[PDB]
């Protein structure tokens, strides 16, 4: 009820904002106005060619990092258990392993940029 | 002589190391910057509001030209073409003629305010102080043609700013 | 005296040679610029312009001279395939806005005092 | 399906037709480009242009200058492509 | 009367434009450096509403300040074409007002207007950081005096 009402209201207001923005101002298009911006001169011509960025290795590791942040999120409810001895050991395992994965990721180059 | 600028090897004493460690861990030079700007926040802004108050100049300022005239009313320009001969941008264009009275004045004195670069050589050129840039830095126009001044506009500027040119030249005629 | 230092070519023949791979390169170069530079002329309309310069530059006989403009043509070709020029620069070859100039004596006589 | 000398025969002659100036009457096996067909060395250049991209090879100016008669092309790309039957 | 409401909407629209025009980051030569002094704390252009936004897609007035030459004239007109409507071009300094000192050279276009529809001309070599400070405000008066809808309601 309330949550999607809040969600619906927000997208509606945004839609009107772009609607009056994109319609009202008395457009005048003459092709070169719509031409791509290339810092004053013409584009060399591409912008969809494969932009080979050099942080590929750090990219996937972030995915693996997030997969285990979801694992360590139930800690606030995990602390309210009757077996903190087991819960503390297994909890510290994740951070030790996460540091260990980063440590290998760090020491064997990894984090460093590709040049 | 010369002075070395940056090779200062830091000390490795435990006090020095902890100081640097505290600096890196507990960001200090970053806070030193923040405290700096905050101190420089409660100052008095150097701005001046526009035309209600205007910036300060000097009597020898160079601006919009004007063709003055003698106390009698006769124009100073005897058309010696010195200003044209010294104009670095060749903006001066004048032709003379023996006037009806017999005096030696100029038929045309078009100054192209879109060419000349306000060297001030022209005010140094004529030995009768005929052409001189006024203190009026403000004559911006909406069309290109308005900037191309002729003799008539120059005399009008001479008749308008004559109070300033007489006073400013009076102040600086001794320095030159 | 008559003995002069030659630039690259050693007589007319290889001087005649160098103008060829300039034409070899220029001919291969026309269709991609018409596409890349977004030109208004046709692919056919570029070869003639490439062509017509060449026997416009035909009275030249000195081997040193011939090799001198084959470098200028190569440089012009060089500054073209890296889109260093622009649409205006290339179009300047097509004398478009400049109205046709008369050729006959009578038309010369009508317009103004000039040879 | 390997090609033959006749397979070239048409295909060299075919790509020559596309050039506009060359007259359909003046083509022949031994026809002179400069004299009979009436070309210039500049015009000699692009009939080479039509000819390697059509077949699919690359001929430099070391040899492209004396192949002027149409069959002088045929006996040349025969050895370049090793077509000897 | 519809004239009254048109005039009221007229005043509303232009007042927004004249109090929020953004000079581009377009400097050329000697005429550009002192224009920084306008943006310096002495005159503080920003106090009058303007902000020095780059990216001609998000700018209104183009401060052509410096010598306009041959090799860049295509770049400027491409830049000007990229600017959305409304757009104004203030030719700033004598170099961009006809050629300046180098009016007669071989690689300078004699006047910024030959490439762009040039608005109010501020002279000086260089114009003082205050001299075109009026130049910007005088354009704000030009924006004030437009009709637009007044013509539309009477078209
Ligand atoms: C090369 O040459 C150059 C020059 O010269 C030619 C120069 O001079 C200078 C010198 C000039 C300078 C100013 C120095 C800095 C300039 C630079 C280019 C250097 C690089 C800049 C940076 C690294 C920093 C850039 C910082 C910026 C842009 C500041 C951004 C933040 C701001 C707060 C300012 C902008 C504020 C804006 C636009 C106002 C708010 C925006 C709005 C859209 C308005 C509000 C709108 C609404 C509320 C929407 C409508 C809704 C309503 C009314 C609600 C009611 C209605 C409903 C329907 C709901 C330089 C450096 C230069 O290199
Ligand atoms: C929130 C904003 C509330 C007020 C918005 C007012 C409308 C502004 C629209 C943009 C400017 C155009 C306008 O006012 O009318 C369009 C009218 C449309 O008719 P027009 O004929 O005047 O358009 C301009 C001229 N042509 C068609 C050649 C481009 O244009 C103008 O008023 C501009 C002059
Ligand atoms: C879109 C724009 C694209 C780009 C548009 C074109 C851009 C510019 C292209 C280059 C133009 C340049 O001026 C000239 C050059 O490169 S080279 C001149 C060669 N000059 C000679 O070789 C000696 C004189 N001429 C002859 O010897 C023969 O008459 C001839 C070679 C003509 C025919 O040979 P045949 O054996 O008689
Ligand atoms: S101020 Fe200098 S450049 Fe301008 S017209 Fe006078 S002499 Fe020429
Ligand atoms: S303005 Fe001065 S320099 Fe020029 S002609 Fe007159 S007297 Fe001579
Ligand atoms: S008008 Fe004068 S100050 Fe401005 S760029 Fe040209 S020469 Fe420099």
């Amino acid at each position: 009820m309330n949550i999607m009402l809040t969600l619906l209201t927000n997208v509606t207001l945004a839609s009107l904002l772009v609607l009056i923005a994109f319609w009202l101002p008395q457009l005048n298009a003459y092709s070169e106005k719509t031409s791509p911006y290339e810092c004053g001169f013409d584009p060399m011509g591409s912008a969809r060619l494969p932009f080979s960025m050099k942080f590929f290795l750090v990219a996937i590791t972030f995915l693996l990092f997030d997969l285990e942040i979801a694992l360590l999120l139930p800690l606030p409810w995990a602390s309210q258990t009757n077996n903190l001895k087991t819960m503390l050991t297994m909890a510290l395992f994740l951070l030790i392993l996460l540091a260990a994965s980063l440590a290998y990721e760090w020491t064997q180059k990894g984090l460093e940029w590709a040049e | 002589t010369y002075k070395f600028v940056n090779m200062r090897e830091p000390s490795m004493d435990m006090k020095s190391v902890t100081d640097r460690a505290a600096q890196t861990l507990l960001w200090t030079e970053l806070v030193r910057g923040l405290g700096m700007t905050l101190s420089y926040l409660f100052r008095e802004p150097a701005t001046i509001n526009y035309p209600f108050e205007k910036g300060p100049l000097s009597p020898r300022f160079r601006g919009e030209h004007a063709l003055r005239r003698y106390p009698s009313g006769e124009e100073r320009c005897i058309a010696c073409k010195l200003c044209e001969a010294v104009c670095p941008a060749q903006a001066i264009t004048i032709e003379a003629e023996p006037r009806a009275d017999g005096s030696r004045r100029t038929t045309r004195y078009d100054i192209d305010m879109t060419k000349c670069i306000y060297c001030g050589f022209c005010q140094e050129a004529c030995p009768v102080d005929a052409i001189v840039e006024g203190p009026n830095f403000e004559f911006s126009t909406e069309t290109h043609e308005e900037l191309l001044y002729n003799k008539e506009k120059l005399l009008n500027n001479g008749d308008k700013w004559e109070a300033e040119i007489a006073a400013n030249i009076q102040a600086d005629y001794l320095y030159r | 005296g008559t003995s002069v230092k030659p630039i690259f070519s050693r007589d007319m023949n290889e001087a005649k040679r160098r103008v060829r791979e300039l034409y070899r390169a220029w001919y291969r170069e026309v269709p991609n610029t018409v596409h890349l530079f977004q030109l208004d002329i046709s692919v056919k309309q570029g070869r003639d312009k490439v062509r017509e310069m060449f026997m416009k530059n035909a009275h030249v006989t000195d081997p040193r001279v011939v090799d001198l403009l084959v470098i200028k043509g190569k440089m012009e070709l060089e500054e073209t395939i890296n889109v260093w020029k622009q649409r205006t620069h290339i179009m300047r070859f097509f004398h478009e806005t400049e109205a046709p100039r008369p050729t006959d004596f009578l038309s010369k006589f009508y317009v103004g005092h000039d040879p | 399906p390997p090609l033959t000398l006749e397979a070239i025969k048409d295909r060299v002659l075919y790509v020559l037709k596309l050039y506009d100036k060359i007259d359909p009457e003046k083509l022949s096996v031994n026809s002179h480009f400069m004299k009979d067909l009436g070309l210039d060395s500049l015009d000699q250049v692009e009939i080479i242009m039509a000819m390697e991209d059509e077949f699919g090879f690359e001929i430099p100016d070391i040899d492209a200058e004396k192949l002027m008669c149409p069959q002088e092309i045929v006996d040349y790309i025969a050895d370049k492509k090793d077509v000897y039957e | 009367r519809g004239e009254y409401v048109v005039a009221k909407l007229d005043d509303l629209v232009n007042w927004a434009r004249r109090s929020s025009l953004w000079p581009m980051t377009f400097g050329l030569a000697c005429c550009a450096v002192e224009m920084m002094h306008m943006a310096a704390p002495r005159y503080d252009m920003d106090r009058f509403g303007v902000v020095f936004r780059a990216s001609p897609r998000q700018s209104d007035v183009m401060i052509v300040a410096g010598t306009l030459t041959n090799k860049m004239a295509p770049a400027l007109r491409k830049v000007y074409d990229q600017m959305p409507e409304p757009r104004y071009v203030v030719s700033m300094g004598s170099c961009a007002n006809g050629g300046g000192y180098y009016h007669y050279s071989y690689s300078v276009v004699r006047g910024c207007d030959r490439i762009v529809p040039v608005d109010i001309y501020v002279p000086g070599c260089p114009p003082t950081a205050e001299a075109l400070l009026y130049g910007i405000l005088q354009l704000q008066r030009k924006i004030k005096r437009e009709k637009r809808l007044r013509i539309w309601y009477r078209r």
